[PDB]
């Protein structure tokens, strides 16, 4: 994962 | 039992990260899961209380609650600078339609501290919307703002195995909206996939196909705050790119430096010489985003079948392009227009993952093919570890 502040992202690399 | 768990990793997009945390499930004998945990990277301190039973209903609905805490520095994610300190808490609740869809619908507090801001064009823009004037030439101010929310999400989730998919697909969306009585009136959706294709019976030749949009806008007057903004270009979006540097940039209005100091560079800064506005190549985001890549995932050359499962080699081209649906071009006709969506920025590249005894390690390198004025490359990116 990784934030923009306080939104969540899931990387397709951690799929 | 309880557990402690402290991590350390390290990537071109966020530096140094540290994570610490301690979690208890059915904490107490209360039947909730309990966690404690915090972050640091090269721009953010986060730190969260959760609290969440998975079976709230004996069918599965589950029912979570949690604090948290947010200390950002903007110019340390490439960013225009300012500084963000938040805090707030959310009630979720969470329902297993079936094997592979869930919907979750909650409630939220968010309190924003807003300060340090670099004047810059739309950022004063959204600052005047809410009825807030702070000085043009200096970078002492400060804006909070109490928003409330409901907050709704939706997962699909079918991919074939928890690392390395060959098949299937995994669909996320994100929404928000204000509720009365929240300073901001805005509401904000995000939509992610990532579709695996497999082309032979064994699965080693498959094609990603992944996609990332974002929209968000003002009800009423306001606009959505640039603290809500979204970004794209990096190690984990449109690689090839810098971190954040896709779509609008700063335009700065003339002012005296913080701390000015000869010996250092300065943006629009009075002792510079600055008598009038200036563009910039530092990114801002905007309220309208989108993604998408198209990725041939191959077998890895000269290496042994016993450990072809451990990497992952693949060639990709990424595209993106963020936009700000209010920028006001008839009134900045001498800037480029930054509500284009059509900038669509372009790379092409390899990547090549390896899934070692220590964790994930992610390699790629990428070329920018189009790229638009200001926006800056960064070929070889790297991440060591689960968080980017
Ligand atoms: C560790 C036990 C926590 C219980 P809850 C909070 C009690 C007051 C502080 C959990 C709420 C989740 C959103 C109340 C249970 C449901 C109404
Ligand atoms: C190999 C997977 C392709 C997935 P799609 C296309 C992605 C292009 C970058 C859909 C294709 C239908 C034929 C995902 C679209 C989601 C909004």
């Amino acid at each position: 994962f990784r934030r923009y502040g306080l939104d969540n992202y899931w990387v397709x690399y951690c799929g | 039992t309880g557990s402690f768990n402290f991590g350390i990793g390290y990537g071109t997009e966020s530096g140094v990260s540290f994570q610490a945390g301690v979690q208890q499930d059915n904490w107490l004998g209360t039947g909730y899961a309990v966690g404690i945990n915090g972050t640091k990277n090269d721009y953010q301190t986060y730190a969260e209380l959760s609290v969440t039973n998975p079976y709230f209903t004996v069918d599965g609905v589950s029912l979570g609650g949690r604090l948290f805490y947010n200390d950002f520095q903007a110019d340390d994610a490439d960013l225009s600078d300012y500084t963000n300190k938040s805090y707030g808490t959310d009630v979720t609740l969470g329902f297993p339609i079936n094997e592979y869809n869930s919907l979750r619908a909650g409630l939220g507090y968010v309190h924003n501290s807003l300060s340090n801001m670099q004047p810059q064009v739309a950022m004063w823009r959204y600052l005047y919307s809410m009825g807030e004037h702070p000085s043009t030439s200096d970078q002492d101010n400060s804006f909070k703002t109490d928003d409330f929310t409901f907050n709704y999400g939706w997962t699909y989730n079918k991919l074939d195995r928890g690392y390395f998919p060959t098949d299937g697909s995994r669909v996320n969306l994100t929404g928000k909206v204000t509720i009365p009585g929240s300073d901001n009136e805005y509401y904000k959706v995000t939509l992610d996939t990532a579709t695996y294709v497999p082309i032979d019976d064994d699965h080693k030749w498959v094609v990603l196909g992944r996609t990332r949009w974002g929209y968000g806008d003002g009800l009423g007057g306001k606009e959505m705050p640039f603290y809500e903004n979204f970004y794209a270009g990096g190690s984990s979006t449109v690689r090839g790119f810098q971190s954040n540097t896709i779509g609008p940039k700063a335009v700065y209005f003339p002012h005296q430096a913080s701390n000015y100091d000869p010996d250092y560079d300065y943006e629009c800064a009075t002792q510079d010489g600055a008598k009038d506005l200036c563009k910039s190549d530092d990114a801002v985001g905007g309220n309208a985003m989108a993604v998408a890549s198209l990725e041939f995932i191959t077998p890895t050359p000269f290496i042994s079948d016993k450990y072809a499962n451990s990497v992952r080699t693949s060639f990709f081209w990424d595209m993106g392009t963020v936009w700000d649906t209010n920028w006001d071009s008839s009134q900045y006709s001498g800037y480029p227009d930054y509500s284009d969506p059509s900038n669509i920025r372009m790379s092409a590249g390899i990547a090549l993952q390896w899934m070692s005894p220590l964790g994930p390690l992610v390699f790629s390198y990428a070329q920018p093919f189009k790229k638009y004025d200001g926006d800056k490359a960064e070929q070889f990116q790297f991440n060591i570890g689960k968080t980017w």
